[PDB]
């Protein structure tokens, strides 16, 4: 129905019950009701509507302040159709910025009052005020400062030729066309403009052209060359920016106090084991001590003592006691649930007294080893349901004790036979004789061999409180490492606090670019955090209130696992700080996420709608839904979240369809007159995360390419998971699949006629070398006509991405097409001219990744946080060691791929 | 391993594969099931948290209905306006009926979350019975890949048994 009764409370104590329109706002609201309050009792005490402001318990369960008065009440969608009139005066600008955060994150602030964790409110008081402190101070900044940090420069990774290049001005329907150099600096570019006008921005889009570069060094330029086109600018300064603008000795052995169970469900004709263990990473700090067997029961009670042989001194700073329930069949063992926990705290401080522990449920994998350190140190979330171990530290002293200070740590810590002997080790697992050795000669791996760190960090033997001082003393001490090494340390295997502060000290030296390269895999690593307050999480932050771009991403990559429970506190903690920093982008965030929300619904009923009438009538059917105000306006005028400088500005409501596939996902178009069609996918139903992954991957192998002036003109389109298996993808305009294509050469010609031939055929053969490489690399099969598609241009790209490293894990071999290399040889049956060009494309491409191939090893070993099946182990990180070769040498393994070259394509011959 | 021949090894291989992949296909529609009901669970509790927090600005209203009618019903009394009296008293009588609407639905959603928290603990029971079981025919499906690949057979034949 369009009509909703609502329950009114005004401040005299006076209840109004009447109905109004699902699709009103809240000013109408709001006149509706003094309309009819004047003929209930009590009216000539009240003062003005406008006095007044709106309450509601919204849908995260908090009372939001409906201050903008504009918004339906649809759109407002309180939990019970009732509001409450309360005074409008109260420092507004706080309850306003609160409210709209618990909407835009997905979980309301007082969640985070409701646990009473001093951690979670140390956290949000030191992070949100280095935030709004930040914010104040970007304000405070110039013009040109606040310019890089809102629309930062988008350049491309060389000839002088000649550019003709349209210009303009704000308001003015007037343009001066002129030709500038193609090496030439906007300086000049706006110069020569300046001299113009009497005889900076892109207009539609939020992309603009400054600083100490070349015209063609930027994104825009380059694709007007390649493209032919003319760019169009808006000349800018000053004013219209502006208005954007605005102890070491308790030596007794560590104790706990297993009593209780509770909410257990299995089978009641076993038994109930607690293993229990000692971990700092992925290393056992002492030996598997276990329980005894009680007989299952929801609530069972052991109210036994475990010791472990480990003296509490000889603890590390980061050590996690490991829990695991186990139903055993009295005397294939099955894992109920595990836990863990630091046994210092957030403060140092050495936890003490009774912690229950909600237990998180165990799945079986391929090693189904008893206990889980890699797993969140946090509880479940799910208080209601969850098992749980009730436990309890015992008291060591008459006053708390805190693990030793710097000071205090740095402190305990201060041949030429074996000279050789570590040359060969430091040449990856280091067995107990060679762990020793490097041990010894430590001093000499920070004298020799300062990128060896990582492997010396290992060999240490961190369940000796003596072999710990020894190795921080040299890592205050220890050179800067390149951003290589640094990303090796973030892994789950180096999780002493110090080596965090290490690895950020190295990561500090990242361009805006290089960190945009790999801001999925640090957001990832945030999993493998202990405590909440963290040097990357501050990074992280640092560079997200520097940079809008970055910002806009790290919002998208920490929203959509919002979801997830081992997360949504740390997560949800981030973004409250990220927005209360960011409050200008807070308002464009708001607006994606609407036109979002909008979509879901969509889709769900279009999902529905298929499962009744045919295409044609659930296409106008949907139209319907879309051409509705409330509808329309949400999904009309936004910054696009795939790419924010993309202003997504009127829909194309007859241009909108949905694709028959899988999960039926929306086409939605856009036109801007102010620009061209600019298209975007919204798809709910299956995780999009790989297919980022995928794509991320490829984007730096066209980046790493074009550093070494190899481009491949590749398609690197955008794929976002905004949600809960819920995304968008970015529509390239102008192009099919090969399958449909193919119902080839002869579409290149109805494509590009005369001497366009001949540039298409040059655009095929370099993004077919690339997707080759790209392909084979990342180990990707199931590469067919259907999920392969040409451009117009002639530029050729791979689309939907679903087995990664092998895994359908078995090695996927270099493909070359029949068709591809026939369009690659420009119809001929035999052109080496042409076919040994690309061949050297393929093996340029191929060298130039093996170069980099650390960089590939280290990003995906640190994706292994996100538990994507098909990138869980070693072996999957494994695959690339072998598809670039790496244990080899470039010769050897030029050879070889020259030899899976040869025979991929005398199999193309075969088919 | 039980047998000690080829062919019949190699057919015990396609059946406790054909028995895993059956076994892990059962568990994954359970764990769906598991996180499915956690996240309604969480929703209901919300929406619980909700109701409470509907309820306290009703009984706000009461407490500010209470205060702030005492010094108008003692005005209107001395008037002779035992209508403006039986106005306030009536208005008063309705918005605690509505508290009474709000209460029983919260009770609905108490019964709605004790129902489906059984659901769930059920969900678990069902799932912790069929790990030994998944977990089992694991280690013995990879014990005859073993057997067969020491064996010297072929990585053909694997796959026929396998796939
Ligand atoms: C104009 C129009 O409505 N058309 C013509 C083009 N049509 C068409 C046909 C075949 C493929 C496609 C198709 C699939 C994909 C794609 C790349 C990655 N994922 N996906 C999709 C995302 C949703 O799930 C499926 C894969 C894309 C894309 N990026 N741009 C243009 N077309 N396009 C598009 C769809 C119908």
């Amino acid at each position: 129905n369009q009509s909703v009764v609502v329950d009114f409370l005004l401040p005299t104590g006076v209840y109004l019950n009447f109905p109004v329109s699902r699709n009103a706002n809240l000013s109408t609201i709001k006149q509706l009701l003094w309309h009819r309050a004047q003929y209930e009792p009590l009216f000539h005490m009240l003062s003005g509507p406008e006095a007044y402001v709106f309450t509601c318990i919204n849908q995260t369960a908090e009372q939001q302040e409906l201050e903008d008065e504009q918004r339906r009440l649809c759109d407002v969608q309180p939990f019970l159709p009732v509001l409450r009139l309360v005074a409008r005066e109260g420092d507004r600008v706080k309850k306003l910025i609160n409210s709209q955060i618990s909407l835009l994150i997905g979980k309301g602030l007082h969640e985070f009052d409701s646990l009473c964790d001093p951690e979670v409110n140390d956290f949000r008081a030191k992070m949100c005020q280095f935030c709004e402190e930040a914010a104040a101070r970007r304000q405070q900044l110039g013009w040109e400062a606040w310019l890089q940090y809102s629309f930062p420069l988008q350049l491309e990774p060389l000839p002088n030729r000649a550019l003709l290049v349209n210009v303009k001005f704000e308001g003015s329907e007037e343009s001066f066309t002129f030709q500038v150099s193609t090496k030439d600096v906007p300086l000049a570019l706006m110069a020569c403009a300046l001299r113009k006008k009497a005889t900076l921005q892109v207009n539609g889009r939020h992309e603009y052209l400054y600083g100490s570069y070349p015209l063609c060094q930027f994104q825009y330029i380059c694709s007007c060359l390649h493209s032919g086109l003319t760019p169009h600018l808006t000349m800018v300064h000053s004013s219209s920016i502006l208005a954007m603008r605005d102890l070491w000795s308790l030596e007794q052995p560590f104790r706990i106090e297993l009593i209780q169970g509770s909410k257990v469900n299995a089978d009641e004709r076993m038994k109930l084991v607690v293993q229990a263990g000692l971990f700092h990473g992925n290393e056992m700090l002492c030996k598997t001590v276990s329980s005894s067997e009680v007989s299952v029961c929801s609530e069972p009670v052991w109210k036994q003592r475990l010791e472990f042989d480990i003296n509490i001194c000889d603890l590390p700073r980061m050590a996690r006691l490991c829990f695991a329930l186990y139903a055993v069949i009295e005397k294939a063992d099955c894992p109920i649930a595990w836990a863990n926990l630091m046994l210092f705290d957030y403060k140092d401080q050495l936890k003490t007294g009774e912690r229950c522990l909600y237990m998180w449920p165990s799945v079986p994998d391929e090693k189904g080893e008893l206990l889980n350190p890699t797993g969140t140190v946090r509880s479940n979330p799910n208080t209601d349901s969850a098992a749980a171990l009730l436990i309890c530290l015992p008291e060591v002293a008459p006053h708390p004790v805190y693990y030793p200070a710097l000071e205090k740590i740095l402190e305990l810590g201060r041949t030429e036979e074996e000279q050789l002997q570590l040359r060969e080790i430091l040449e990856g697992e280091l067995y107990e004789h060679e762990k020793d050795l490097v041990w010894k000669l430590r001093h000499e791996v920070q004298e020799h061999f300062p990128e060896a760190l990582a492997r010396l960090l290992l060999v240490t033997k961190w369940n000796k409180h003596e072999d710990v001082a020894q190795m921080l003393y040299l890592l205050c001490s220890w050179p800067e490492l390149p951003v290589l090494s640094a990303l090796e340390l973030l892994d789950f295997s180096f999780p002493d606090c110090h080596v965090g502060s290490f690895a950020i000290k190295s990561l500090r030296k990242l361009t805006d670019d290089e960190l945009f390269q790999y801001l999925l895999q640090l957001v990832q690593v945030l999993k493998y955090e202990s405590y909440l307050d963290c040097e990357l999480t501050k990074f992280l932050l640092d560079r997200a209130l520097a940079n809008r771009k970055i910002g806009h991403f790290l919002f998208w990559h920490l929203r959509s696992e919002m979801h997830v429970p081992s997360v949504a506190l740390r997560f949800g903690l981030i973004l409250e700080a990220y927005c209360r920093g960011s409050t200008h982008h807070m308002k464009v965030l708001m607006k994606q996420g609407e036109a979002l929300s909008k979509l879901k619904a969509l889709n769900d009923f279009v999902k529905l709608s298929s499962q009744k009438t045919p295409k044609p009538q659930t296409k106008e059917l949907m139209h319907l839904c879309m051409r509705q105000e409330a509808y329309l306006e949400a999904l009309s005028h936004l910054q696009s979240p795939l790419d924010p400088s993309t202003l997504l500005a009127e829909v194309c409501v007859e241009q909108c369809t949905f694709m028959d596939s899988k999960m039926k996902p929306l086409w939605i178009m856009y036109s801007n007159e102010e620009a061209g069609s600019v298209g975007i996918i919204f798809k709910n139903g299956d995780d999009l995360r790989q297919d980022m992954l995928t794509l991320q991957m490829i984007q730096l192998m066209d980046v790493l390419w074009k550093q070494e002036g190899l481009d491949l003109r590749m398609t690197p389109y955008g794929c976002l998971p905004t949600g809960d298996r819920t995304g968008l993808i970015e529509v390239v305009l102008r192009s099919d699949t090969i399958a449909n294509i193919q119902l080839l050469l002869n579409w290149l010609k109805s494509k590009n006629p005369g001497e366009a031939l001949d540039r298409a055929i040059e655009e095929f053969t370099l993004s077919c070398a690339g997707y080759c490489v790209a392909t084979y690399v990342l180990g990707i099969g199931d590469r067919h006509s259907d999920n392969i598609m040409i451009r117009e241009s002639g530029q050729l790209f791979h689309i939907d991405f679903g087995h990664f490293l092998g895994n359908f894990r078995e090695r996927v071999p270099f493909i070359l097409t029949y068709d591809f290399v026939h369009v690659i040889q420009q119809g001929k049956t035999n052109n080496s001219e042409k076919f040994e060009r690309f061949r050297g494309y393929c093996e340029r491409a191929y060298t130039i990744l093996r170069r980099h191939g650390l960089l590939f090893l280290h990003l995906f070993a640190l994706m292994r946080a996100a538990g994507l099946p098909e990138l869980s182990c070693s072996k999957d990180i494994q695959y690339l060691k072998d598809s670039l070769a790496l244990g080899k040498t470039e010769e050897e393994a030029l050879k070889h791929f020259r030899v899976k070259f040869n025979e991929a394509l005398r199999e193309s011959w075969k088919t | 391993v039980k047998e000690d021949n080829i062919e019949a090894v190699g057919k015990k291989l396609h059946e406790y594969n054909t028995q895993f992949q059956e076994k892990s296909r059962e568990y994954d529609r359970l764990y769906e099931d598991y996180t499915r009901t956690s996240q309604e669970i969480q929703m209901k509790r919300t929406a619980i948290e909700a109701f409470n927090e509907t309820i306290k600005i009703f009984e706000e209203q009461c407490q500010t209905q209470e205060r702030y009618s005492k010094e108008y019903i003692e005005k209107f009394k001395r008037e002779g306006n035992e209508t403006e009296i039986q106005r306030i008293m009536h208005n008063y009588e309705k918005l605690k009926s509505r508290i009474s609407e709000i209460v029983d639905s919260r009770r609905r959603l108490e019964e709605d979350l004790k129902k489906q928290a059984a659901e769930y603990r059920e969900i678990d029971k069902r799932m912790n019975s069929i790990k030994p079981d998944l977990i089992q025919l694991r280690k013995t499906r990879d014990q005859y890949l073993m057997w067969l690949t020491q064996k010297g057979v072929r990585q053909k034949k694997l796959n026929e048994w396998l796939g």
